[PDB]
Parts: structure tokens; C-alpha cells; sequence
């Protein structure tokens, strides 16, 4: 390629360096180099699904990320974590048992909440009252209880 | 639809056969939907004009039923694997 | 061949018995679903079933190719290699 890399930067956008084939060209971190082997382009990081968890804004050779008010951003610049001190609670429906699982730093605790449920099909929860709602197919009914049964 | 039924639209209409369960991601305003015949988990936007696959062409899914989300994790239940 | 790198291509394979590779694809047969499956050997990118549910548990699989194999000289072909 061009020995004139030294004279005119090889026509390259950012930087050209001499080599055995005359010209070599390079773009900095966050940039990308394309089919002409001379120009520089910007990685649109937000185009990658899940690059950062909640909000992403592209910038020249960089990115900016943000989390919603319920969440705090972590120190890395992409991850978001939840501000509330409460553990994750995961509720699953089996015909005879409303199973509940409690999560603590990737450790599990599994128990069965409510007695005398016949055939549970559907589940939801209300945060204002701190209650769990479920429906029973054999009873033909909908029930509400507290998260402690 | 609108929560009073006054507006109605169809947002996913193709590549869909036995769509079981729905979940929503509020920060991103995304809809998560799961299919038990084509055996996939996908997410789209509220208008259905951006669409992506989380799990697809994977034998892990046999008969998914229900879906939930937390942070960067997705939880689901399967009736074939009892899992 | 020395174990230097290790990766998982397909994360679920329903009790695979036999395996073969051709082109960009890896093929395997399993007892549980009575089927033959194709995947992409680098990523598991595209997964399909090459057969319907077969009436009996399938068995090992192999390939038939017209192109001549890799060739090299055999030390045994001169005077039985001294053996
Ligand atoms: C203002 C700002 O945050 N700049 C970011 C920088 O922090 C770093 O993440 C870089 C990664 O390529 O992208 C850009
Ligand atoms: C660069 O080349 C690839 C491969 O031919 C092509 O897919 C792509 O569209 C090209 N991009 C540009 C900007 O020419
Ligand atoms: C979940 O576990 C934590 C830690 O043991 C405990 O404080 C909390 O009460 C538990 N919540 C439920 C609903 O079990
Ligand atoms: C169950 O939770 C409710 C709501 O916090 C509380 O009023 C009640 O005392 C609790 N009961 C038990 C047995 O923990
Ligand atoms: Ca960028
Ligand atoms: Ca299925």
C-alpha cells in the first residue's frame, strides 16, 4: 500500500503507521475500521442487545448508560442493580401447593405457603397490600393471602 | 389495547403458533412472549416493530407455560419437563 | 486433540448415542425422541431434526463421501515394516 502513509497519513481518518506494506491504519478504542481499510467508524454499542441493562446512548467511540429510579447503576458502567433491600421472592403454582422460593446471593430456600389449595393455575401479587393472589380450577374461585400464608 | 378497551391493535401476527405467556420489562418497555409449538422465547417492543430471540432452536424448551423477569434474568416454567 | 481448549456446542441433546460431522454441521442421533438432529458445529446456531419420529430407537450414524481421503505413506507397506 502507500509509502505516503508518512506524508498524508495514508488518507486514513485517525492514524497511519509505516510497515512492510507501506501503510497500516488504526482507530482507537471503541472505534472500528471498514472495507476501505482507511476510515474509522464508531461501534453503536446500544445496537448490541443487552450491552447495558436499561438505557443506552451512543457516543463517538463511547457509550453512556442509565438505570431507572428503582435501580442503582454499578461501578463498571453497564450493570444495574436494585436498591430495595428485600430478597427476590419467586412463587410457582403446583396443583396442591403454592411453592415459594427466597433468593439470597444466589442461594435458595424453598417452602410451601398456603394450606388447602386444590388446583392452582394463575398467580399475581399486589405490592401495596403485600399480598399474593391465585386462582383455583377445582374450586372455581380466586383467593388472596399475605406473603406469609 | 388500552386498559379500558378503547383502543385495540395486533402487534405479533407471524411466526407464532401456541403463544402461551407474557411478561413486561418496564425500564426498556419491552414485551416478553413465549411459544410452545415453535418452542421459543422472544422479546419485542410495545408496537411489535423490534423483535429479538432469547432462546430459539434449543431443545431446552419442550412445553413452556409461564414467564417472569427480574434484573437480567428470565424465569419460566415447563410442563413437559415438569421443571 | 490434546484437550487444550474445551467448549460446549449443544447444551441439551436428549441422550445422544451416535455422532458424525460434515461441512459446517454436526449430526447426532438419540434414543429419547427417536430422531436424528443437525446443528452447526461452531455455535449450535441452527438446530433441526432431519427425520420424523422413527418407529424404533435409532442407532449409530456415519457418512458416505465421494472425495478421496487424506493420504500419506505407510511404513508397513515395505517388507511389512519389519514386523
Ligand atoms: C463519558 C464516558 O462515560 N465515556 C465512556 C468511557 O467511560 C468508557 O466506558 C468508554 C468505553 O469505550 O466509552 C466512553
Ligand atoms: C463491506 O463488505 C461486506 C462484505 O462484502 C459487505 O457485506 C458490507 O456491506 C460492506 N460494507 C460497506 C460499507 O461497503
Ligand atoms: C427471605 O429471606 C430473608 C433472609 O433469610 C428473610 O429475612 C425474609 O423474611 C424472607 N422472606 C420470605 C418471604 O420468606
Ligand atoms: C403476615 O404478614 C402480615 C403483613 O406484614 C402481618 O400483619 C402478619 O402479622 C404476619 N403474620 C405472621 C404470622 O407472620
Ligand atoms: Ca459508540
Ligand atoms: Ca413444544
Amino acid at each position: 500500500n502507500q509509502d505516503s502513509c508518512l506524508h498524508f497519513n495514508g488518507g486514513c481518518t485517525h492514524r497511519c503507521i509505516q510497515g512492510p506494506f507501506g501503510a497500516t491504519c488504526v482507530c482507537p478504542i471503541g472505534y472500528q475500521l471498514a472495507n476501505d481499510t482507511k476510515t474509522c467508524e464508531d461501534v453503536n454499542e446500544c445496537d448490541i442487545p443487552g450491552f447495558c441493562s436499561q438505557h443506552c446512548v451512543n457516543m463517538r467511540g463511547s457509550f453512556r448508560c442509565a438505570c431507572d429510579p428503582e435501580y442503582t447503576l454499578e461501578s463498571d458502567g453497564r450493570t444495574c442493580k436494585v436498591t430495595a433491600s428485600e430478597n427476590l421472592l419467586l412463587v410457582v403454582a403446583s396443583r396442591d401447593k403454592i411453592i415459594m422460593d427466597n433468593i439470597t446471593a444466589h442461594t435458595h430456600n424453598i417452602y410451601s405457603l398456603v394450606q388447602d389449595v386444590s388446583f392452582v393455575v394463575a398467580l399475581d401479587f399486589d405490592s401495596v397490600t403485600g399480598r399474593v393472589f391465585w386462582s383455583d380450577l377445582l374450586e372455581g374461585k380466586t383467593w388472596s393471602a399475605f406473603q406469609n400464608g | 389495547a388500552s386498559m379500558d378497551g378503547t383502543m385495540r391493535t395486533v402487534i405479533v401476527q407471524e411466526k407464532i403458533y401456541w403463544p402461551c405467556g407474557l411478561s413486561i420489562d418496564y425500564p426498556n418497555r419491552l414485551i416478553y412472549f413465549m411459544d410452545a409449538y415453535l418452542d421459543y422465547i422472544e422479546f419485542c417492543d410495545y408496537d411489535g416493530q423490534n423483535r429479538r430471540q432469547v432462546i430459539a432452536s434449543d431443545l431446552v424448551l419442550h412445553h413452556p407455560h409461564a414467564l417472569t423477569l427480574f434484573e437480567d434474568s428470565v424465569f419460566w416454567t415447563d410442563r413437559g419437563t415438569h421443571q | 486433540l490434546t484437550g487444550s481448549n474445551r467448549e460446549v456446542v449443544i447444551s441439551t441433546a436428549f441422550h445422544s448415542f451416535g455422532l458424525t460431522v460434515y461441512g459446517q454441521y454436526i449430526y447426532w442421533t438419540d434414543f429419547y425422541t427417536k430422531k436424528i438432529y443437525r446443528a452447526n458445529k461452531y455455535d449450535g446456531s441452527d438446530l433441526i431434526a432431519m427425520t420424523t419420529r422413527l418407529p424404533t430407537q435409532p442407532s449409530g450414524i456415519s457418512t458416505v463421501v465421494k472425495t478421496q481421503q487424506q493420504q500419506c505413506s505407510n511404513p508397513c507397506d515395505q517388507f511389512n515394516g519389519g514386523c
